[PDB]
RNA sequence: GCGAUAACGAACGAGACCUUAACCUACUAAAUAGUGCUGCUAGCAUUUGCUGGUAUAGUCACUUCUUAGAGGGACUAUCGAUUUCAAGUCGAUGGAAGUUUGAGGCAAUAACAGGUCUGUGAUGCCCUUAGACGUUCUGGGCCGCACGCGCGCUACACUGACGGAGCCAGCGAGUAUAAGCCUUGGCCGAGAGGUCUGGGAAAUCUUGUGAAACUCCGUCGUGCUGGGGAUAGAGCAUUGUAAUUGUUGCUCUUCAACGAGGAAUUCCUAGUAAGCGCAAGUCAUCAGCUUGCGUUGAUUACGUCCCUGCCCUUUGUACACACCG
């Protein structure tokens, strides 16, 4: 059937198994501490979140 | 084989380490490797044996550097 | 090297023009004397001001000096 | 202490299978067989009941007769079937510790085994390239 | 007599300290023992991360840092006056848990 | 409490605490005599404290220390400045004032860093670098 | 005044407590030691291949006897060296468990080591009379 | 571009 | 659910990081300043400061109403578990996020962008601010993009004393 | 070091100390040249530390591939840059920067 | 900055600033830190001592060590000399601190047709949009190997390999109806690893991360040899739906180049280089990679414009796409 082949490949332990929260990228993501950002849309909201550079 | 030591002893070896290791102001290991042409282990078992012997009285020891003077 | 900017020059020379007869020429004294007068908001541009009109004063007493 | 042998210098210059040079320790001497290591010299050595301590020449006809024994025959003087090179074979499945030529014989039986069926490893070996998924693009000058 | 421990956390110093100054003050208006503040060595999540958007020009890096202070204060005091002391004290920035 | 001090030691990050009270002439590193403790060589440095004021200054008093960190060279130059720091609290605050002079001037004559802690630590390693200074090779062209 | 194992070089202590404890002849000496590894990052057995376990108990014990309630895992880690990894840089490795823990469980029935409250094992109150005694024979000389 | 992704050829 | 101290925090910047984007995105013609939740035992307070606060509470508090449940149900909290009000900004030129809508604004309709930069600054002084710097970029007036700025006042630029001021 | 003192009193009879303090100001060579090369001549201090390291060098290259341990070779290298003569690595290097830099003035 | 002055008064940058490292036995508090005392104990010795153990009730004391907030502390202080006596500079004494105290974050105006449309539900225009250049499924490729180049790791041995013994840091990270996190202890197997429990949402447990270099005592003994660990066969596991093109881990065997590197060229001034590991990111599995951290810890300057360049003035110019003219 259809709705069997659609999607049914596993995308878990994987690239495809995790995304940005904003933009949705699987590339270079951010996950530590669960921030799940990639890191150009982390250098734009660490103000937003309480990260800041001191050092 | 550069080197070519003796790898075991038999009675002119003998006979040669005690007719010429008194007549040494320094032995450490080497020192027999270089003026005997014999072979390391060797030149070891015989410092420990002649060390046990009234020949050479160690000067301070070492795992990796023995140090033997004159029997006076 | 340490040269000190206009800031902390323009500071003390402020300080000996208008309070002369209070400040002295030992520099832990100064300190407390400036903390009073100024309201420099930092422990280190406090210090340097007092410490260049400490010495500001000890060439004073050898004599009138010009700018002041 | 030291032996002080005379009249048995011992340089017996031709022994066991190979021509193992006798001036040198019996475990390190073992190892130049076609299929004996380091480890399994020792293991050997230690076996069969003799010190591992005098060179090889040292050694007499019941040392190494039962030098001989243990390397061939490792399945009988509690050797651990896990120490031993060609385990369980692709022809019976048994444990078998190749020595010298029948070691190149089992590897050419390998090869030839490989190439028959026209398999990806047997064919890059039949080429002549790494089989081990190695990258070749630069690293493979030699 | 309980063993009401109150632990509390943010990421602004001055913020803190002033609300625990005020829990202390609650406390002192009634007479709460106060074993603590007790001050946890500070939390320091940080992230390095690549300047550029992609991967050209020269190698630089970001050192992005969020600071986490955590105290602890062990009040002995019957159970009512804790929820008061506690839930009057919602200084913004601060989150206060309450534990026995 | 009858007769104790407390004073410490520093190096790189190895931290000597050291607990002089009133003993018997007991020299001890964390339960084990000054005699040894992993090393052969660096004894001496420790027998310093010692060696340049005579065995006479510990006659009644008892040491112990609870060196933690750093590594073994750093946890012998902590140790040794932290004795030589009690020794000289013990005489500040019970024997002699006089005395902590003339032992603070053997050392300062000998070591400054007896008395004077090394102040030194490992600059931060910077990223385009393998280390604080050290550079990742450059390939023009 | 008496003296424990705190007052010996560690190279003699473990020399005549591993030799003494073989001359017993009690301790259940594991039918492999001449088969197995010590490291799993080792690539020699030890030289002195007829008596290293005695070594290594005597080496075992006196690190319970220094300290309290340590582990298997704690001595694996304790007795791991650096594996050489080939053209790989160099990394610690774990030792051998079963040799460890044989080794642990011969010196429980010799009644040298107890199985201490909540994990590990401590040391008997006769295993400490054991090792001190021991102890006191090499200071004497 | 990319080689300029092309027209593509049916077998079906 | 249990969040570590480390956990907790990180989430709860990232949740106001993404209900920022969101009252931008929802409020941009009302010249929405910021936000600002205030954590309590039960109700988090929330505040929108925008320049028109009659663009929220539209028609009797409809568009308040409405987002409250927009939030509750896309965070999955208790209805009754937040509150969000809205108070007008004090000094709209002296916000940098109104003065960038307003400007916005103005290029949409179809204003020239020297005045609107000027309109902007002229404001900015007006309110009382030390400094005030507009900068537009991208293809002005042809085909190749340029940059112009637009000063008034005075401007630091390095240190901390940038972050404050 | 210590088994370098030690190997050089056991062969010395005078003071290995002084043995070694005579080879180092005996192994600081006093004409060298800077750039053909103007000679000029050798501050203290600098004829001091090439005196060392050029001591260090010989032990280190005699100690390559030899038997004789890296102390013993320190201890010949030592006795004959004391005794002046030239049959010390860093002595035969005190000949050659002198009898080149003559030729350089 | 002192000063000079057709200027005068300003502004940005620099400096200040902020973060961090170093000092405080001087305030404030630690049952998630420690030191003691006092109980209940053990081995030695019996002098009440030396080593330890346990008691978050002993309804014990305290804050040197550790933690963190409030501050203090250097300002070149005092002194000796040179300088337009001016801004400074060199030495000493004091000191934790005397290069801007060390190390960084931040960082002007003007620009580049520098990179990124492959971060983006940031985008104009062009293209395409149902046999799709949307999306999804199976399988392969990005790893393919006469060959050239860059960043690296391991090495070429005795200042060394091993084998036992000593077992000394610091920065961090961690989950619960998982699809599972750090994982301690107990028990099996040589090991990889397996299993039964326990702790930890964490200064509480993992963890004192007993790291590795390093120290000692032994075997080897100058040689491609016990140096070096490629390539290759057999076997045991682990992750994963899937290990063939070996994922990785472990065991036996095979034992290749390489004996210090040409013309060339990179990095570096003190807790720095070099050595050595460790943690975190990528992560189901995989670190020879980066970002940090500590351990051991140097030789040589502390100058110069020869080379490569940079800044300011004068000067020449037929250059301005600016001498790659
Ligand atoms: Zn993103």
């Amino acid at each position: 059937a259809h709705e069997n082949v659609w999607f049914s490949h596993p995308r878990n332990f994987g690239k495809g198994s995790r995304q940005c929260r904003h933009c949705s990228s699987h590339s270079g993501l951010i996950r530590k501490y669960g921030l799940d950002l990639c890191r150009q849309c982390f250098r734009e909201k660490a103000a937003d979140i309480g990260f800041n550079k001191y050092r | 084989d550069k080197a070519q030591h003796i790898v075991i002893l038999d009675q002119e070896k003998y006979d040669r380490i005690l007719k010429d290791v008194p007549t040494y102001k320094y032995v450490s290991v080497s020192v027999l490797v270089d003026r005997l042409k014999i072979g390391g282990s060797l030149a070891r078992v015989a410092l420990r044996q002649l060390e046990e012997d009234g020949i050479i009285t160690p000067v301070l020891k070492h795992s990796k550097q023995a140090i033997y003077t004159r029997a006076q | 090297g340490r040269v000190r900017t206009k800031t902390v020059k323009r500071a003390s020379k402020v300080l000996i023009e208008r309070f002369y007869p209070k400040l002295t020429l030992d520099f832990e004294t100064n300190k407390r004397l400036t903390s009073e007068i100024a309201v420099i908001q930092s422990k280190r541009l406090r210090n340097k001001i007092a410490g260049y009109t400490t010495h500001l004063m000890k060439r004073i007493q050898k004599g009138p000096v010009r700018g002041i | 202490l030291v032996v002080q042998e005379q009249g048995s210098f011992q340089h017996i210059l031709r022994l066991l299978n190979t021509n193992i040079d006798g001036r040198i320790k019996i475990m390190y001497a073992l190892t130049k067989i076609r299929g004996v290591g380091r480890r399994y010299a020792n293991l050997v050595c230690k076996k069969a009941d003799v010190e591992l301590t005098k060179r090889a020449g040292e050694l007499t006809q019941e040392e190494l007769e039962r030098i001989v024994t243990i390397m061939q025959n490792p399945t009988n003087y509690k050797i651990p079937a896990w120490f031993l090179n060609r385990q369980k074979d692709q022809v019976d499945g048994k444990d078998y510790h190749v020595l010298a030529n029948n070691l190149e014989s089992k590897l050419r039986d390998d090869l030839e085994r490989l190439k028959k069926i026209r398999s990806h490893r047997g064919i890059r070996h039949f080429w002549g390239l790494k089989v081990r998924g190695q990258h070749t693009k630069t690293t493979s000058r030699g | 007599i309980h063993k009401i421990r109150i632990t509390l956390t943010s990421t602004k110093v001055k913020q803190l300290e002033n609300v625990s100054a005020n829990i202390i003050r609650n406390a002192a208006q009634y007479n709460i023992v106060k074993k603590g503040p007790v001050r946890m060595p500070t939390k320091v999540l940080k992230i390095t991360t690549r300047k550029t958007p992609n991967g050209e020009g020269s190698k630089t890096w970001d050192a992005y840092e969020m600071r986490i202070h955590k105290r602890v204060i062990d009040l002995q005091a019957p159970a009512s006056t804790v929820k008061r002391i506690t839930q009057i004290t919602i200084e913004p920035g601060v989150d206060v848990e309450v534990t026995i | 409490s009858t007769q104790s001090v407390q004073t410490f030691g520093k190096k790189k990050t190895a931290t000597a605490v050291a607990h002089v009270k009133a003993g018997k002439g007991l020299i001890k590193i964390n339960g084990s005599p000054i005699t040894l403790v992993q090393p052969e060589i660096l004894r001496f440095k420790v027998y310093e404290p010692l060696t340049l004021v005579g065995l006479d200054k510990f006659q009644g008093i008892d040491i112990r220390v609870k060196v933690t960190g750093g590594g073994h060279v750093s946890q012998v130059y902590a140790i040794r400045q932290a004795i030589a720091k009690g020794l000289v609290a013990y005489h500040q605050k019970y024997v002699d004032e006089a005395s902590k002079n003339e032992l603070k001037k053997i050392f300062a004559s000998y070591d400054k860093t007896l008395l004077v802690a090394d102040s030194r630590r490992m600059e931060p390693k910077k990223f385009g670098g393998r280390g604080a200074r050290a550079r990742f090779q450059k390939s023009y062209r | 005044p008496g003296v424990s194992v705190r007052d010996v070089p560690a190279q003699d202590f473990i020399n005549a407590y591993a030799q003494f404890l073989q001359r017993q002849g009690k301790l259940e000496v594991p039918g492999y030691v001449d088969i197995v590894k010590t490291s799993a990052g080792n690539d020699l057995p030890p030289q002195e291949a007829e008596t290293w376990f005695y070594k290594r108990a005597a080496s075992i014990a006196r690190h319970i006897y220094l300290r309290k309630q340590v582990g298997v895992g704690a001595l694996n880690k304790l007795y791991g060296g650096a594996k050489n990894r080939g053209f790989r840089p160099h990394k610690h490795v774990d030792a051998s468990g079963s040799i460890n823990r044989k080794c642990v469980q011969a010196l429980q029935k010799i009644g040298v080591l107890e199985i201490s409250p909540k994990g590990g094992r401590r040391i008997s109150e006769n295993g400490q009379r054991d090792l001190d005694r021991i102890a006191a024979q090499t200071l004497e000389e | 571009g990319g080689k300029k992704r092309k027209k593509k050829v049916y077998t079906t | 659910a249990i969040l570590s101290k480390k956990k907790k925090l990180v989430a709860d910047g990232v949740f106001y990081a993404e209900l920022n984007e969101f009252f931008t995105r929802e409020l941009a013609e009302q010249g929405y300043a910021g936000v600002e939740v205030r954590k309590t035992p039960s109700k988090l307070e929330v505040i929108v400061k925008a320049s028109n606060t009659q663009g929220v509470l539209g028609e009797q508090g409809r568009r308040i109403h409405e987002l409250t449940s927009l939030i509750v149900k896309r965070f999955k909290l208790s209805p009754e578990g937040i509150a969000i009000y809205a108070e007008r900004v004090e000094e709209r030129g002296l916000s940098a996020a109104v003065q960038a809508e307003a400007l916005k604004a103005k290029l949409l309709s179809g204003l020239p962008i020297r005045r609107a930069a000027y309109g902007v600054l002229r404001f900015a002084m007006g309110a009382g601010a030390k400094g005030v710097e507009v900068v537009i970029s991208g293809k002005l007036r042809a085909a190749r993009a340029k940059s112009q700025k637009y000063a008034d006042g005075f401007m630091i630029h390095s240190g901390q004393p940038t972050r404050d001021f | 070091v210590k088994h370098a003192l030690e190997i050089i009193h056991v062969l010395t009879e005078q003071n290995p100390i002084q043995v070694v303090v005579d080879a180092i100001v005996n192994s600081g060579a006093r004409e060298d040249s800077t750039r053909r090369r103007q000679a000029v001549d050798v501050s203290p201090l600098r004829r001091v530390n090439q005196a060392i390291a050029l001591l260090t060098i010989g032990a280190r290259e005699a100690s390559f591939r030899n038997i004789k341990t890296i102390a013993e070779c320190l201890a010949e290298e030592l006795i004959n840059a004391a005794k002046g003569s030239s049959t010390s690595y860093a002595i035969k290097k005190k000949d050659e920067l002198e009898r080149v830099a003559k030729s350089n003035r």
